[PDB]
């Protein structure tokens, strides 16, 4: 029986514990004697499983935590809109999105940071934002910075509301466990309402606001000349002017004569050529379709009436012969472990964000977005990184669950059980396949460069030399090129030019063209594949042997994170799934760096540039330089390095600055990466002798970090330096050359 | 209230405020007296 | 209790684990509050139009209600002795006082009859029940000294109020669709129950 | 039982009604601490008396302005008088500094040490710098008319009236500041204006205060 179950005034409100460090945990509450006390205090502040054992209270904790998270995000978005409204040239760029660089950040006239307020057009002096807020707002049709002002204001209000919500739901009224567990109710609620309604309301805003105003934009009327949105809502006259279907209002919809509404629900495909954005009619049709889908979807499961479904029942039903108990008890599991749902959602979300970036560069929706090569690249790399990190966090919390909440007594012969059984054969096969992949895919490029230095290019692997043509990908490309003929009769254009076809040009810049695939691209795809397989390997090992191993039959007893079990029996160094996900971070960074390199170079070479033919940025050099790592390094890196290595005296000079600084910090990480906390504490003892020699010892006993903590500090700094170096390089290069 | 005073006498917030004070000192210094080299 | 036909499908009257303002007392309280409000709103919106229809009031009056100026885009009236915001200001402070002291009751019963309030404190003892103070003022005449007729009045109030809420909904919906007076729509659908309907207005 | 600043709710702990103007109003519990509270008492007294000064001088000068006496408008008056005279602004300021510093320092160290300022270490006077109460330095100098030393009841009533008129004077001088900040005119001018048309002379007519 699904209903509302809460507890009134559970938690009080006083700054008392605020004066009490470590109060949340048992041991830390005792106060600091040595320095690691503060570190661990911080480390465990949000480990609510460590805090206590009440599932319900932990649920309430994380609930308020989400509340506050949302509030933070509200704050950030609102401040963005605020600075967009106050310190931007967005209206100038509205008047001309073709020759004004989006800039929203101005600095102060001080010791010399002022030089950076460069010229982005329209007499504006600031920094080019690569975020694309300009094209975003134009697609949404925002015209007056007053609108952004209002927006930021409302965001402030929303954030305040969310934080009060967290406070109330934690201290005034906190729901109850069964209420948190009415899972099918939550699913139906979310699935239907949240998504369907959001999409449908966005479609309505589109239809009644953006499509008219963006239609007039591309019509060419002055921005400050269009009537107001609510005025448009008032006067159906002008709406029928734009599309006469509106003259009939809504009765046709009530007569199922949708055909008439086609004026604004098209199926053109492709971009608006005068704009480079997707066809807004098509966008609204997309979103309304998504809306109807999720709406009808949100009514699947039983909540308080006979109709519906039982997740448990169906999962138990689905069982195969080779599998024993099939999908039984998993209901029990998911109803119980927070980390399970966590890791699930994290992996899914990372994958999503990846797909998001993919389709986004594939078919840019925003006005004149494709022209902003820098914004494209930036958002793409951004979301790719975010997704990968979400993946590894998923692996992390999955292993966390397997350590903590696992119990054999309920899972007797399930998918999980047989997995635990034949894990060794599994991981073995995985090792073998990854080794083969690495060997072949790497040695290809290496043999190429070898024949090169050997003056036998005849014997390389090039699109001219011995070839590896992705016949599959090209065949599929042409397949999509020809699909609308028959497999999509009501289609006008393919969703992407890269299926084949012509080139679209807005302002000389190459907006989009069909892209071919050579043996070079073959090789790079196989590279990516091998790397990802290594990453999944290390993660899978960590999770599969987190609780035990033929080496450590009792590994489950050493907690999730733990330095080692000594140097005994050879040496137990780095034997935690914590260490495993650590290694995974490393290999992942490697993978995604490679992928973004591929993307950037292929874009610059065979896609981007300026139309006249195509003045490709690097003239397609990639096509013949990518087969050899020498060509790679020189023609990509060494070449595009100029922009960053001579950016001084310019507003972009900070790019080279942070370039060198990222170099610095990335090397700084390595001392942690290599050193030894024992040595460190020895130095500590020496220096405390030095201090006490002058009666200047601190009360809190200075202590070298735990092995784990040193590992973490080092890896954080390492990844930071690498990503920042690359980030700076990319930004400077593209701002200079695009 | 006293709880609040104690929370403010906690360490990292004090480090914070002292640093903010010093930094604002020096920034204003450079504002009103730009480009110092000697003396 | 009055107006209870067992009409609680989702079962919002569930007492266990209540709290906040999801709590039967405050709930029905707000119910009757909005119901009385809707009664007043029906009277307000309906009066001037039929009044001008009788011509007993001037034609400068009897503009359609929404054209008052509450939504200036929807149209405003002029001839008001002061500014819209001028009126609105004192209106705010007045209702602030009223609602505040009503709430002070609802949270602390009778607790507005002690601090000196110009002798109007016996008036502000009310009773041990929000939405039903009584007292010398809030019950001028002892109407319902018997509990049977008392609950009769209670049910009548409930039905009338809910119905008036529905009436306000109708007023808003029609005035949005046809953009005319509700009385206008009455005259229309009387001219044609056939040809003057929501089906016609498509 | 005493009329609360907010009827219905109970007063705070450190607020009881012992001092004049106590209506239980410390929604932020700033006076939870006795020392800080007493300090605040003295601070409120001082600031209210200053505001009384401010209002009185302002209203006098404004009358002298509106009626044809050639008195400048207060916010201009300092400049205009320093200009009409041969006085040196920094000299004025520094002498004023000397004086306020000495007297206020005496008051400060009396708050520190309640009675050390009447010891007679000063020239020859004793108990004539002895505070009767916190913020109440009732002596032969700060009460030559000796109101405090007769009818303590009417005296407490006077304390009530003092803090009352003091909060009134504070809000009044803030009001004057606002009137000028809005209209750029004399407060008495704006007064006569609201007299002319209360229906159409107000902040709502200014449109500045309320920005619609
Ligand atoms: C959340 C995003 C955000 C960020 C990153 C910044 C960033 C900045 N703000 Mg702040 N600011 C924001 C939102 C933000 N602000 C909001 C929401 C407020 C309301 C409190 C303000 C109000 C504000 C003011 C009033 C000023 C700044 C200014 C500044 C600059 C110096 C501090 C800096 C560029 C200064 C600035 O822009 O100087 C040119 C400045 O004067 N900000
Ligand atoms: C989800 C947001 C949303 C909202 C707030 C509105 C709001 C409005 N719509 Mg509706 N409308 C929406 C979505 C929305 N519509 C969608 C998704 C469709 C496509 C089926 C339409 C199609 C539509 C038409 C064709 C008409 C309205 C009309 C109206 C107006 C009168 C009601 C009002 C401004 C009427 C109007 O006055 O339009 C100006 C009208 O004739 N709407
Ligand atoms: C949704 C975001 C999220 C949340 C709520 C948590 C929550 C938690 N993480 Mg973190 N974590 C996340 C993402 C998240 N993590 C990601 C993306 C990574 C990859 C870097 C990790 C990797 C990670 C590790 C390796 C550890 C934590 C730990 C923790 C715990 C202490 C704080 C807590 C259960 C610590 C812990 O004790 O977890 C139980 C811990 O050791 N997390
Ligand atoms: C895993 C990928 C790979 C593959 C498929 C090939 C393929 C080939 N290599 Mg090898 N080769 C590779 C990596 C690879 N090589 C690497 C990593 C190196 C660097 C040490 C070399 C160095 C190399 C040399 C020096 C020679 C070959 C030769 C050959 C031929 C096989 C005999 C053939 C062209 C022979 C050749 O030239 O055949 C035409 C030959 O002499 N390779
Ligand atoms: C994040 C989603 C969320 C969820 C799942 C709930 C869930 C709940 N809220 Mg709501 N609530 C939220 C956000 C949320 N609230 C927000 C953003 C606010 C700030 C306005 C509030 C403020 C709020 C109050 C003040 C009350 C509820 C109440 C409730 C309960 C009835 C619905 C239920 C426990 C009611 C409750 O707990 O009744 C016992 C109640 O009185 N909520
Ligand atoms: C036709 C509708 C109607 C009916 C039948 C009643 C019936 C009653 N009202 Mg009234 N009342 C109504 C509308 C109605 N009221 C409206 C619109 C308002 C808003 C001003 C009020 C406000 C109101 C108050 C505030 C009080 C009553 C009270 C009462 C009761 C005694 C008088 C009686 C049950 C009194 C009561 O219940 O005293 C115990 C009482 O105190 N009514
Ligand atoms: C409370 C009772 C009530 C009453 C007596 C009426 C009476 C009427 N309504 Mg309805 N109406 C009501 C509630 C009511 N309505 C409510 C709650 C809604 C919201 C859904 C509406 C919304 C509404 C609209 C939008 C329209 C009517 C119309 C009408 C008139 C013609 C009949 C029709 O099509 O319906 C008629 C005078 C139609 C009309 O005016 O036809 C000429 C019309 O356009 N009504
Ligand atoms: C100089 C500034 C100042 C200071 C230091 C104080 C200090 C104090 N006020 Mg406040 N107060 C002030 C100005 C000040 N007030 C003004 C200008 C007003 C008018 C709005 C008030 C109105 C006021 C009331 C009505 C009350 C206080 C009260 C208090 C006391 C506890 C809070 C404390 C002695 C409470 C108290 O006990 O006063 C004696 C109390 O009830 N104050
Ligand atoms: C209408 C306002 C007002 C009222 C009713 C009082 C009331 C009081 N003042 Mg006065 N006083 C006020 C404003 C006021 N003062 C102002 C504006 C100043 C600034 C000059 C002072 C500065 C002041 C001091 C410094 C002293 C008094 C003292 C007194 C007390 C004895 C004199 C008397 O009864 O008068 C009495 C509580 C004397 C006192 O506290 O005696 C115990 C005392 O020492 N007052
Ligand atoms: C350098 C180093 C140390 C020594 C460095 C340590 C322990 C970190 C010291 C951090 C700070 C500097 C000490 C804390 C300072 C206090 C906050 C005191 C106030 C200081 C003010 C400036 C705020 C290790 O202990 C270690 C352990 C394991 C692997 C690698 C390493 C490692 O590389
Ligand atoms: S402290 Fe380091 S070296 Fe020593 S046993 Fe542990 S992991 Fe190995």
């Amino acid at each position: 029986k699904v209903k509302i179950a809460v507890d009134r005034n559970p938690v009080e409100t006083s700054f008392e514990k605020w004066a009490k460090p470590g109060h949340f945990s048992r041991t830390l509450s005792k106060g600091p004697n040595t320095t690691t006390w503060i570190w661990n205090l911080h480390a465990d502040a949000h480990d609510f499983d460590s805090h206590t054992s009440d599932l319900e209270e932990i649920s309430r904790k994380v609930f308020s935590a989400h509340f506050g998270q949302l509030g933070i995000i509200f704050i950030w978005l609102s401040g963005m809109y605020f600075h967009g409204a106050r310190f931007s040239n967005y209206e100038a760029w509205l008047s001309d999105p073709t020759h004004i660089k989006p800039s929203a950040q101005v600095v102060w006239p001080i010791v010399g940071q002022e030089i950076l307020n460069g010229d982005v057009g329209g007499g504006f002096q600031g920094i080019q934002i690569t975020s694309g807020f300009f094209q975003l707002w134009r697609a949404s049709g925002i015209t007056s910075e007053l609108q952004l002002y209002t927006t930021a204001i409302g965001g402030l209000v929303m954030a305040a509301a969310m934080f009060f919500a967290g406070w109330f739901h934690y201290h005034k009224a906190a729901p109850k466990l069964e209420w948190f567990q009415n899972v099918e109710s939550m699913l139906n609620h979310h699935l239907g309402g949240l998504l369907g309604l959001g999409s449908l309301a966005w479609a309505g805003h589109q239809i009644h606001v953006s499509l008219p105003v963006n239609k007039l934009l591309d019509a060419g009327v002055d921005p400050k000349e269009i009537p107001l949105p609510h005025d448009l809502l008032l006067n159906r006259a002008i709406m029928a002017d734009l599309y006469p279907s509106f003259a009939k209002g809504i009765a046709p919809f009530f007569t199922l004569n949708w055909s008439e509404y086609s004026d604004f629900l098209t199926f053109k495909g492709g971009l608006n050529p005068v704009t480079g954005g997707l066809w807004l009619s098509d966008t609204a049709h997309h979103h309304v379709a998504i809306a109807v889908l999720f709406l009808v979807a949100g009514h699947m499961y039983r909540t308080n009436w006979g109709i519906g479904h039982s997740m448990k029942e169906i999962l138990e039903a689905h069982r195969g012969p080779f599998t024993g108990e099939g999908h039984v008890g998993l209901y029990e599991i998911l109803t119980t472990s927070w980390h399970a749902q966590l890791a699930i959602n994290l992996a899914l979300f990372g994958s999503l964000s990846i797909i998001v970036a993919h389709h986004m560069y594939a078919m840019p929706p925003y006005p004149y977005l494709a022209t902003d090569y820098g914004t494209q690249l930036s958002l793409f790399t951004h979301h790719t990184w975010i997704g990968g990190f979400c993946i590894v966090g998923a692996g992390a919390h999955a292993a966390i669950f397997m350590v903590r909440d696992y119990d054999p007594t309920n899972n007797y012969n399930n998918l999980l059980d047989r997995v635990i059984r034949h894990r060794d054969a599994i991981i073995s096969h995985l090792n073998w396949v990854c080794i083969f992949l690495g060997f072949h895919s790497f040695g290809l490029y290496i043999h190429n460069d070898t024949m090169s230095a050997l003056g036998r290019p005849q014997d390389m692997f090039s699109d001219t030399a011995i070839q590896l043509q992705p016949v599959f990908a090209q065949w599929i490309q042409n397949t999509h090129f020809l699909a609308p003929q028959l497999t999509a009769p009501n289609a006008l254009a393919a969703t992407s030019l890269t299926w084949g076809g012509d080139l679209v040009a807005v302002g000389g810049k190459v907006a989009m063209m069909p892209i071919s695939l050579g043996t070079s691209d073959f090789m790079v795809h196989h590279i990516h594949a091998f790397t990802i397989h290594v990453t999944v390997l290390i993660l899978l090992k960590g999770v599969l042997f987190a609780r035990s191993s033929r080496l450590i039959p009792d590994k489950a007893n050493l907690g999730f994170r733990f330095p080692c079990d000594g140097p005994g029996r050879g040496g137990t160094c780095q034997v935690s799934a914590w260490d495993h996900v650590f290694l995974g971070l490393f290999w992942m960074y490697n993978s995604l760096s490679i992928v973004i390199f591929h993307f950037s170079w292929k874009m610059q070479s065979d896609v981007w540039g300026t139309v006249t033919g195509v003045s490709h940025i690097t003239g397609g050099n990639f096509a013949q330089s990518a087969n050899t790592i020498n060509g790679w390094l020189r023609d990509f890196l060494w070449a595009q390095s100029s922009q960053v290595i001579q950016s001084y005296g310019s507003a972009l000079s900070a790019y080279g600055l942070i370039f060198l600084g990222a170099h610095f910090v990335w090397a700084f990480s390595l001392m942690f990466l290599f050193s030894g906390r024992g040595y460190w504490q020895e130095l500590i003892e020496s220096i405390v002798w030095a201090h006490n020699k002058l009666k200047v010892a601190p009360a809190i006993q200075p202590r070298a970090l735990s092995i784990t903590q040193g590992r973490a500090v080092g890896v954080a700094h390492y990844l930071l330096g690498g990503i920042a170096t690359t980030w700076s390089f990319f930004l400077a290069r593209i701002i200079s050359v695009g | 209230m006293k709880d609040f005073t104690t929370y403010l006498s906690t360490a990292p917030v004090i480090a914070t405020i002292w640093f903010t004070f010093t930094a604002g000192l020096l920034i204003e210094i450079n504002r009103y007296f730009p480009d110092p080299l000697v003396f | 209790l009055p107006g209870d036909f067992g009409f609680d499908p989702l079962g919002l009257l569930d007492p266990v684990n209540s709290g906040g303002f999801i709590e039967p007392k405050w709930l029905q309280y707000s119910e009757v509050i909005h119901a009385r409000w809707a009664m007043l709103g029906a009277a307000g919106c309906i009066a001037p139009e039929v009044l001008g229809a009788a011509g007993l009031i001037p034609d400068a009056t009897n503009i359609k209600w929404f054209e008052s100026g509450v939504i200036p885009p929807a149209g405003s009236y002029n001839g008001y002795w002061a500014d819209p915001y001028t009126i609105f200001f004192v209106e705010i402070v007045a209702m602030q006082f009223a609602e505040l002291r009503r709430l002070q009751d609802f949270r602390y019963p009778g607790s507005m009859g002690q601090q000196y309030f110009l002798g109007l404190e016996a008036i502000f003892k009310g009773s041990g029940d929000a939405a039903y103070p009584g007292g010398p003022f809030f019950n001028l005449f002892n109407l319902g000294k018997t509990e049977a007729a008392m609950k009769e009045l209670k049910l009548k109030e409930i039905k009338n109020g809910r119905l008036a809420m529905l009436a306000m909904l109708g007023y808003g919906a029609q005035a949005v669709m046809t953009g005319k007076g509700p009385f206008q729509n009455l005259v229309e659908h009387l001219a044609d129950p056939v040809n003057n309907n929501i089906l016609t207005n498509f | 039982v005493r009329p609360v600043w907010f009827p219905g709710n109970p007063p705070p702990a450190h607020l009881d009604g012992s001092l004049a103007g106590d209506y239980g109003f410390d929604p932020l519990f700033l006076g939870q601490e006795p020392q800080t509270l007493k300090w605040y008492v003295q601070a409120e007294l001082v600031h209210g008396r200053f505001a009384m000064l401010g209002a009185a001088g302002i209203i006098l000068t404004s009358i002298g302005a509106k009626v044809g006496l050639g008195f400048p408008e207060w916010y201009d008056a300092g400049k205009v008088v320093v200009e009409k005279n041969n006085i040196d602004f920094p000299t004025l300021m520094v002498i004023q500094f000397y004086l306020m510093g000495w007297a206020e320092t005496k008051r400060w160290y009396d708050f520190k040490n309640p009675g050390s300022q009447a010891d007679g270490s000063f020239l020859g006077f004793t108990e004539e710098f002895k505070g009767l109460e916190n913020g109440y330095p009732g002596g032969r100098f700060f009460d030559p008319m000796g109101l405090s030393r007769g009818d303590a009841a009417k005296y407490q009533e006077y304390k009530q009236k003092e803090v009352k008129n003091g909060r009134l004077a504070m809000i009044a001088c803030l009001g004057f500041a606002a009137q000028y900040a809005a209209t750029g005119k004399g407060p008495l001018d704006n007064l006569a204006d609201h007299l002319a048309d209360p229906n159409h002379v107000n902040f709502a007519t200014n449109g500045v205060s309320i920005p619609i």
